[PDB]
RNA sequence: AGGUCGUUAGUAUAGUGGUGAGUAUCCCCGCCUGUCACGCGGGAGACCGGGGUUCGAUUCCCCGACGGCCUGCCA
């Protein structure tokens, strides 16, 4: 791993990793997102349509929940997972459970965790988890952890302390088991930080986790109602003070355009990218602008209304996706009301492209260090 | 001014091989055309379809006149502009809704009254209205409204339908307004009765029509009547204009009927059967949800050339179909359309270079193995025209 | 260590000392010929284990296992 830091201004890191993958020949920019997938491919897209999207990033994001079922097949294939799913040119990262479908609380013990798949609920100990990682051969993989406390929003200190100790035990055990073997040695392992809503725990966890040769960190349990968005923002800046400044930072559960611009401020590198999927599944289309130089007003438009039935215009002026080059609003309304499949495809191709554009623009602006103007432009709408 | 040019005609049978000269480019006959009713092909963008090779597509009148309606579709520059497709189109007359939606409508000498199957409203569909709305859509071949009865009914109902269809034919000829830009196709009716169909042929051959089509032969019925009816129809029709057989889609049927002198086909089998999870192959089909395809690392078909048969294996498609992601239904569709297009091209080239009778033997051998195990209804049809296998 | 609560299909939840144990999802078969169709039918699959009470035990009492919570010990 190699971290570059061109500029660090106002607690807004800018950089690029240059030595990652097999042995190199790959570069990843910071900050960025990861492509979101369901069991292999992007949702509603096949490889032909997927390559009509401009600016797809270089690393994807599998979920252990979706792929855990098909485990006895990948061992027979013997050759990794970028070759089984026919995407043999990108890095991969295997998270534990997907952010869209939350995990009901009240199943974590001191021996195993649980994950909700299509066939039901399956619990896993340390050995199973290491075996699956060996079979899949992904570049990165988040260790087995304990994060059941986010659901309660209020509980005794005993549960929180028990959680922190649990997570430490898991990390140590898996570190040793991976060290022993051979194939696993070419994949990096990342650390997890939790502690609820206590300063003491949020400090002790970070202090104790920093003293292991993991290669990056995960900050877990920082989402909630807009009524606590100061007590869930000072804590973060206090936390990111006990971690070495040479490894990437990841944050889970934050994907709205407005919370991201403030989560980056305390120092964070990589983000999930599932929000455009939500805004698509509901039937709407993203329309906010992020061009700073030139839902209240326009954050998305709803296309099942009646006003969009004699409307002959693209969804967004100047969008370069396939939809905005060929079709009109009337046609998409006709598709939506009459319940067609092509509507999902044409809207996903637009929402993804819009979001990726946003991340490219914010990275460029942070390079030029004009984040205040863009923050004001985004805030005044949603 | 004829629209068909002949190139090569089999010297052993009655198969032909030619080309159509339509207002948007030209098509090499025979041809198969897939069908997309509500101004889209189900689940697949037009660029994919165009790049697969296809050259002419379908549409429907009842549905499009219901919602969104003629008034704004005309304002969207017809169904070419509305759908965004740079090739030829062919628009059906909505007469099939008269047998599919049988228990939802009534018909008199004035028209047909339909109660919508999405909200129970009733309206009228008469020959003038049907031809008018089709004139608004602006296709390349336009069909006349006809009084379709089921191919499983008897009684004086068939005679009424035949004569009413003739009367409506003359009314809609008088109602046609763009004789230069569209080709109206008389539709031959008569069920499965020799005399009635002969009368229909004799009567409506006297009218001036660019083309002729053969109707009322679809779904489940004895195939022994089916091929005899096609053979009767083909001989009486003239040789300077295309034939057209409506609603046949399986492979064996296509080949046999090519040998008997047909030129065009239509069906919904491949697209719809894709969305239920099944694929088409030189030996039949595969159902990619069974457990037998779970660890099978080869392609769908080694000799295929579709985008799907070059990247992905059977195991991956099996695993992907078991999730909620719908992208797995856009792979099967591409394969099935490609499959259908290749077969017609192969047969045509087989006949141009004077080898057609030996294409059939190989195809039967592949499909059924020993050429002595073909359906008995295909042996009779082939042996009647000259092609002998076994 | 002690106290207390709980255990029903592959995976969730109603229900009772006398019910073919209910429902929704997985699993297994069948149907598709110019679209009422990402559809429509049919099937299969369970009361932790042991002992006692009761005409009858998934229903009442006792033991074991496994797990949660509280206390004790310890930090
Ligand atoms: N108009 C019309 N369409 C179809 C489609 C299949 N058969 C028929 C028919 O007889 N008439
Ligand atoms: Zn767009
Ligand atoms: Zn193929």
């Amino acid at each position: 791993m190699k971290l570059s830091l061109t500029k660090v201004v106002n607690g807004c890191r800018l950089g690029k990793i240059k030595n990652l993958g097999k042995t190199g020949d790959h570069t990843m920019d910071i900050p960025g997102c990861l492509l979101y997938t369901k069991t292999g491919s992007a949702p509603h897209l096949t490889h032909h349509t997927l390559h009509n999207i401009h600016g797809v990033p270089a690393m994807a994001q599998l979920t252990l929940s979706s792929l855990a079922e098909h485990h006895e097949v990948l061992t027979e294939y013997k050759e990794g997972v970028g070759k089984f799913i026919g995407m043999p040119e990108s890095l991969l990262y295997c998270s534990l459970h997907d952010p869209v479908s939350p995990c009901p609380a009240g199943y974590v013990t001191n021996k195993s965790v649980s994950v909700w798949s299509v066939a039901g609920r399956v619990e896993m100990t340390v050995s199973k988890f290491m075996a699956i990682q060996k079979a899949l051969q992904p570049d990165w993989f988040q260790c087995l952890s304990d994060g059941e406390v986010s659901c309660k929003e209020a509980t005794s200190i005993k549960r929180v302390r028990k959680s922190v100790d649990r997570s430490l035990l898991f990390l140590d055990n898996c570190l040793r088991l991976q060290e022993e073997s051979e194939v696993l040695q070419k994949s990096v392992i990342i650390g997890v930080i939790e502690g609820g809503d206590v300063m003491e725990e949020r400090l002790r966890s970070a202090r104790e986790t920093a003293k292991r040769p993991v290669g990056g960190f995960l900050l877990d349990g920082f989402q909630g109602n807009p009524t606590t968005l100061e007590a869930r923002l000072r804590l973060l800046s206090s936390v990111t003070a006990e971690l070495p400044e040479d490894k990437p930072r990841l944050i889970s559960g934050v994907s709205r355009p407005d919370e991201v611009l403030e989560c980056i401020e305390r120092g964070v590198d990589l983000f999930e990218s599932f929000f455009p999927y939500q805004v698509t599944e509901r039937g709407c289309a993203l329309t906010f602008s992020f061009d700073y130089q030139p839902e209240i007003t326009s954050f998305e438009i709803n296309l099942k209304e009646k006003k969009y039935q004699e409307d002959f215009n693209p969804l967004v002026r100047g969008c370069s996706c396939y939809c905005c080059k060929n079709h009109t609003r009337a046609y998409i309304h006709h598709l939506l009301v009459t319940n067609e499949l092509l509507a999902g495809v044409l809207l996903m191709m637009h929402n993804f492209e819009h979001y990726f554009g946003f991340f490219h623009y914010i990275r460029e602006a942070l390079k030029s260090d004009k984040l205040a103007q863009l923050k004001e432009l985004i805030h005044r709408q949603a | 001014p004829r629209i068909m040019r002949l190139v090569a005609e089999c010297s052993r049978s009655r198969a032909r091989a030619g080309e159509l000269w339509l207002p948007h480019g030209t098509v090499a006959t025979p041809v198969f055309m897939p069908v997309g009713t509500q101004a889209t092909m189900k689940g697949i963008t037009t660029e994919q379809l165009d790049a697969l090779g296809c050259r002419i597509c379908l549409g429907n009148t009842y549905h499009l006149g219901l919602r969104p309606g003629p008034e704004l579709i005309q304002k969207a520059n017809g169904l070419h502009g509305f759908m965004n497709w740079p090739h030829n189109l062919l628009t059906d007359s909505g007469g099939f809704q008269m047998v599919s939606l049988v228990s939802l409508s009534e018909v008199t000498e004035e028209g047909v009254r339909f109660r919508s199957p999405y909200d129970g409203n009733e309206t009228l569909l008469s020959p003038e209205k049907s031809v008018q709305i089709q004139n608004a859509l602006g296709s390349d071949i336009i069909m006349q409204l006809d009084d379709v009865v089921s191919s499983t009914v008897t009684g004086p109902r068939v005679e009424e339908a035949m004569y009413r269809s003739i009367r409506w034919l003359d009314r809609c000829i008088a109602a046609h307004q763009r004789p230069d830009k569209q080709n109206l196709f008389a539709i031959i009716q008569g069920g499965l009765d020799a005399d009635l169909r002969a009368t229909c042929l004799e009567e409506m051959t006297k009218r001036d029509v660019p083309g002729f089509a053969i109707g009322g032969l679809s779904g489940g019925e004895s195939k022994s009547q089916f091929w005899r009816m096609v053979a009767l129809s083909t001989s009486r029709l003239p040789k300077d204009k295309p034939r057209y057989l409506m609603g046949v889609g399986y492979a064996t049927d296509l080949v046999v009927c090519v040998a008997l002198g047909c030129d065009m086909f239509d069906c919904v089998f491949p697209t719809r059967t894709a969305r239920f999870g099944s694929a088409l192959v030189p030996t039949g089909n595969l159902q990619l949800r069974k457990k037998v395809f779970e660890k099978d690392f080869g392609p769908i078909d080694p000799e295929c050339t579709c985008p799907t048969c070059q990247k992905h294996s059977r195991a991956f498609l099996h695993a992907l179909l078991h999730s909620d992601n719908t992208a797995a239904l856009h792979h099967l569709t591409v394969h099935n359309i490609a499959y259908q297009l290749q077969l017609m091209s192969a047969v045509r080239t087989s006949i141009v270079e004077k080898r057609f009778p030996d294409f059939v033997r190989d195809f039967m051998g592949a499909m059924y193995g020993d050429p002595t195990l073909c359906p008995t209804w295909a042996t009779d049809a082939l042996a009647s025209v000259g092609i002998t296998l076994g």
